[PDB]
């Protein structure tokens, strides 16, 4: 194994084994120096990531795997509370790059472009930076002060962020095209899908994204007693629990597939179940019933389980039974869709996403690049971070006069490792997370989980198996294999 | 002792005072003989002793499980804003009342009014003010039509209520002025006698 | 009175007992020392108390935020005769943040931006009707709020039609003595008995 | 202040002399307006005008060139982000025969 499975499963290819081992040696600053080579906001990402790296950990063949994300968040918070690290920058090259949007993709592109000596300016359409990490992730999951502190650390490097400026509506894109050496569009997907049923325009039906944004900006909202959330993704879960904390006496989640086929994380579903939101299952929208312009009932059909699809989830089948559900507010949280807005001369696909040349992140307009949810649609944050970093590298290469596309690397991998190969290893229980009781969670917006202590972090990090090759950074066989384009 | 010029905070006569202090402890209060007449009452003289009290609170506390837990300032701010927003969301407009005390400064009262406006309510009140004195509905302004500085040149002063017992520095000024002061009789407690 | 805190308390009591009012914000007052007001407060859903001491009201609240005394605040007080006098802070706030700072950060969370007391004073001058001129008032001298005049209604009354409104008043019984609700006043009264 | 002609320059000068912070948006690479692009060189030396505008800029007035209001920056942006706006655009269209 040239590189461990945990690093290869991560979208950003963050060296999980290296900084887990550096934590096990008590070097927290070096662990953060390892992490910050791939993202500028390690604490938030460690707090919210669904950790695909943790699924592929070979410690699963013995017991529960290594809590990689918690260790990352612990080290990031320990450095934020101590001496803040600023990575070195190349001398200034005089090039100007404008980044549209301050989400994870835009922030990562600006970080890795300013680290190469260029001067970067971020245009943001909202009063505060963060994107959907700020206006879509609730406070009880991601503390906004942490994100503000990280963005302040980034701003200390010399990156100018201009707020309340919307491209297309306030500043034209031709202005940025004329006045800058490169443009990177990280606009993201900010349009709520409708119920796609009759009477979806009735007053009293609102989008999940707009409701969450109004919650974040501390605006005046109306919820009432009964709230019905339609959808099964992370948006439905966040909206349901936010409405539970906002004084709603009962919240109902409506979906078409089984609990086992929910696209949300099992931990979030279990936390929502403990908090008190009731799940209503195997149900799809039919008709919204309202009187005098006010909606009070939702009519639906009852489905039944069917054959699994190609994605591994059982297809719903109709049954012909109708049921109506009383409500005071109905929130549609089916999913997000990309909107281009008033930006013109940019090609978009059938679903609204920006069309780019694969591997080079180039749109139809020259000097304009794109990445993040504007290309891949709604996905997790680490995917946006990876796309932003790769696009920053491609833009930096383009500014030098020769554009080179991004291409993956070849490694030796081993796929015959089973539990019988790890029968000699000792077993050590995983570190449990201390979660606040369901009494205080239901009424308050404070954090539901606490960060690892130093003792817990050492105990968890000293449990890794060191799956990767120790000679990778000096092996010459892999060097010639990469250099001479030989498949492994 | 170091001296700082302020005003008394106990009633509406508003005598100027000098607070004499050493460090973080107030030691005594003296009248301001240069900018005012230089009189004080018991409340003004001996009333700042609560500033040195050890039972004063120091950090905000939030109730959980029936017990108060000390919290940071940011957590307190978040908790109060989110709970107020939850009440507004669940019960709509005019569900929040803002009760204040008339001891606060003008800027704090203005900011409390701004907070009342921002949380979508019109119920702003005080138990001490309790709707004003009723002079507003007759003349337009609920305020005194003359200043204290004109008590020197009047030739007749009619006093209603216990002016001497409640605001005694005003009584000192009236007595030193020498004008003919007549008190409204106590055996005329009903307004038929005023008619 | 001049900032609009002139709603009667009976409206608050009725709105509490009619289910229309669900939350209350108390700043510096102690209504819960009396049994009927305590019973009314017990029927709430969320109550915040800003007070210096852990009084009777703050015990029954869901959140308590400390305040500073009159020796640690900068601001202005409006006298009975409409005179605006500067209040200067002698000692630094023993809790860390002044009341103006607490209200400023809360309004910052709610979306209204103020930086220091000069911005608040400019807002007072530009929004409160009769305090126009407070921005450059120089409160070290004599400042009166109606156009810096000692006498009111020199050019006619301030009613709707510039005429005094005379209305008949009914029979009136003997006066009922008012109660004290400011926590500092009751603290002084109770601490008098300690010696 | 929209436009760096005599009207815009004078308004910015007499507003910055009163303590306010003034920003000038100019649609041309150089300031002056029709004193620069309408008056010939043999009548008005452009170096003199450039020196005077540099003197004005030394007072703390930011001039942003190559920015056309309406085409590049909307006027609603200036309306939202500033306490006042002064339009000194001037007449820049030629009458036909
Ligand atoms: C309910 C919910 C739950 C989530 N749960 C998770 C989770 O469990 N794990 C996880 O990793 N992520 C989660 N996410 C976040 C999401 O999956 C990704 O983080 C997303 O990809 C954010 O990255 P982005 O590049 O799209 O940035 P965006 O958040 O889309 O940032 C775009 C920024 O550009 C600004 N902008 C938009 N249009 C313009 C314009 N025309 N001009 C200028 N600026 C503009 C926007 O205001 C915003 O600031 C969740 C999001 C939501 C809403
Ligand atoms: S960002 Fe996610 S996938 Fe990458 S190392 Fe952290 S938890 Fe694992
Ligand atoms: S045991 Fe360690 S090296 Fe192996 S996959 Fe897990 S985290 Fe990576
Ligand atoms: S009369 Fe007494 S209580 Fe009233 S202001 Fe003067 S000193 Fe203070």
């Amino acid at each position: 194994d040239c590189r461990p499975p945990c690093m290869l499963a991560c979208p950003a290819q963050t060296d999980c084994q290296g900084y887990v081992g550096l934590i096990a040696n008590g070097q927290y600053e070096e662990a953060l120096k390892l992490i910050k080579d791939k993202m500028p906001i390690p604490a938030s990402i460690g707090k919210i990531c669904p950790h695909p790296c943790e699924t592929a950990c070979r410690r699963e063949l013995v017991e529960e795997p290594i809590s990689i994300a918690q260790l990352k968040s612990f080290v990031a918070e320990v450095d934020l509370n101590g001496n803040q690290y600023q990575p070195p920058m190349k001398p200034a090259t005089g090039k100007k790059v404008a980044v549209v949007g301050a989400g994870p993709a835009g922030l990562t592109a600006a970080y890795f472009l300013a680290r190469d000596g260029h001067k970067v300016v971020i245009y943001e359409a909202m009063p505060h930076p963060g994107g959907m990490l700020r206006y879509g992730i609730p406070q009880y999951r991601l503390d906004k002060a942490l994100l503000d502190a990280e963005v302040a650390l980034m701003t200390k490097m010399g990156i100018e962020i201009i707020y309340n400026t919307k491209i297309g509506d306030d500043v034209s894109l031709d202005y940025l095209h004329d006045n800058y050496d490169a443009v990177f569009l990280g606009i993201g997907s900010w349009q709520s899908q409708g119920l796609r049923c009759k009477g979806e325009d009735m007053e009293g039906v609102l989008g999940g994204i707009d409701f969450l944004r109004e919650v974040t900006m501390n605006s005046n909202i109306t919820l009432g007693g009964k709230v019905l959330v339609v959808g099964g993704g992370n948006t439905a879960m966040d909206v349901a629990r936010t409405s539970k904390r906002l004084g709603a006496e009962e919240v109902t989640i409506i979906y078409r597939r089984t609990i086992d086929e929910m696209p949300a994380e099992k931990i979030e579903i279990h936390e929502a179940q403990e908090e008190g939101v009731k799940f209503q299952l195997l149900v799809a929208p039919v008709e919204v019933l309202g009187e005098n312009g006010h909606a009070k009932a939702l009519k639906c059909e009852i489905m039944r389980l069917g054959e699994p699809d190609a994605s591994g989830r059982r297809k719903p089948e109709p049954t012909g039974e109708t049921v109506v559900y009383e409500a005071d507010r109905i929130i549609a949280a089916i999913g997000q869709k990309t909107v281009i807005g008033n930006i013109k001369d940019i090609a978009t696909d059938k679903s609204g996403n920006i069309i780019v040349n694969g591997g080079a992140f180039t749109t139809n307009r020259d000097k304009v690049f794109a990445g993040g949810d504007a290309v891949t649609g709604p996905k997790i944050a680490i995917d946006a971070i990876a796309q932003g970093k790769n696009a920053a590298q491609v833009i930096d290469s383009y500014l030098n006069g020769c554009l080179v596309p991004h291409a993956d690397s070849q490694y030796f991998t081993q796929k015959d490792i089973t539990a019988a190969d790890l029968a000699d290893r000792a077993k050590a229980p995983r570190v449990s997370l201390t979660v606040e009781d369901a009494e205080v969670r239901n009424k308050s917006f404070m954090q539901v989980a606490k960060t690892f202590t130093e003792e817990e972090a050492l105990r968890e990090s000293k449990r890794c198996l060191e799956c990767g090759c120790r000679d990778y950074f000096e092996c010459q066989l892999i060097k010639y294999i990469q250099d001479y384009d030989v498949s492994t | 002792m170091d001296s700082m010029a302020s005003v008394c905070g106990y009633c509406g006569v508003g005598c100027n005072v000098n607070i004499e202090y050493k460090g973080d402890v107030v030691f005594r209060v003296t009248p301001d003989r240069v900018n005012d007449d230089g009189w004080l009452c018991q409340r003004g003289k001996f009333g700042l002793g609560h500033a040195n009290d050890k039972a004063r609170l120091t950090a905000p506390v939030i109730k959980r499980n029936g017990q108060f837990v000390k919290v940071d300032w940011n957590e307190a701010n978040l908790e109060v804003v989110k709970r107020l927003q939850a009440v507004v969301a669940a019960y709509g407009k005019d569900s929040i009342g803002v009760v204040v005390s008339p001891r606060l400064t003008n800027e704090e009262l203005f900011l409390a009014g701004k907070l009342a406006d921002a949380v979508n309510t019109t119920i702003k009140t005080s138990y001490s003010v309790d709707g004003g004195s009723g002079l507003g509905s007759v003349l337009g302004y609920d305020a005194s039509t003359n200043s204290f500085a004109e008590l020197d040149n009047s030739d007749f002063v009619l006093t209603l209520g216990k002016v001497k017992e409640n605001h005694p520095v005003l009584d000192f000024k009236i007595r030193l002025s020498g004008v003919c002061s007549v008190a409204w009789p106590q055996s005329l407690a009903n307004t038929a006698d005023m008619k | 009175v001049d900032m609009g805190f002139v709603m009667p308390v009976s409206a608050v009591a009725q709105g509490i007992e009619s289910g229309k009012i669900k939350a209350l914000v108390v700043i510096g007052e102690d209504p819960a020392a009396y049994p009927q007001e305590s019973a009314l407060l017990q029927k709430l859903s969320f109550l915040v108390v800003y007070d210096m001491f852990m009084t009777k009201t703050a015990t029954a609240a869901d959140m308590v935020v400390p305040l500073v005394s009159s020796a640690e605040v900068n601001g202005t007080y409006t006298r009975s005769d409409r005179r605006i006098q500067a209040v200067r802070a002698a000692i630094q706030p023993k809790t860390g943040k002044a009341t103006l700072q607490i209200l400023i950060e809360t309004l910052k969370s709610l979306g209204i931006k103020y930086d220091t007391i000069a911005d608040v004073r400019a807002a007072i001058a530009s929004e409160v009707s009769n305090y126009a001129g407070m921005d450059a008032a120089d409160f070290g001298t004599t400042v009166y709020w109606p156009n810096n005049k000692n006498v009111l209604y020199t050019d006619g009354f301030a009613t709707e039609g510039q005429k005094a409104i005379l209305a008949a008043v009914g029979d009136v019984p003997v006066f009922v003595e008012k109660k004290k609700y400011d926590s500092v006043e009751m603290n002084f009264v109770n601490g008098r008995q300690s010696l």
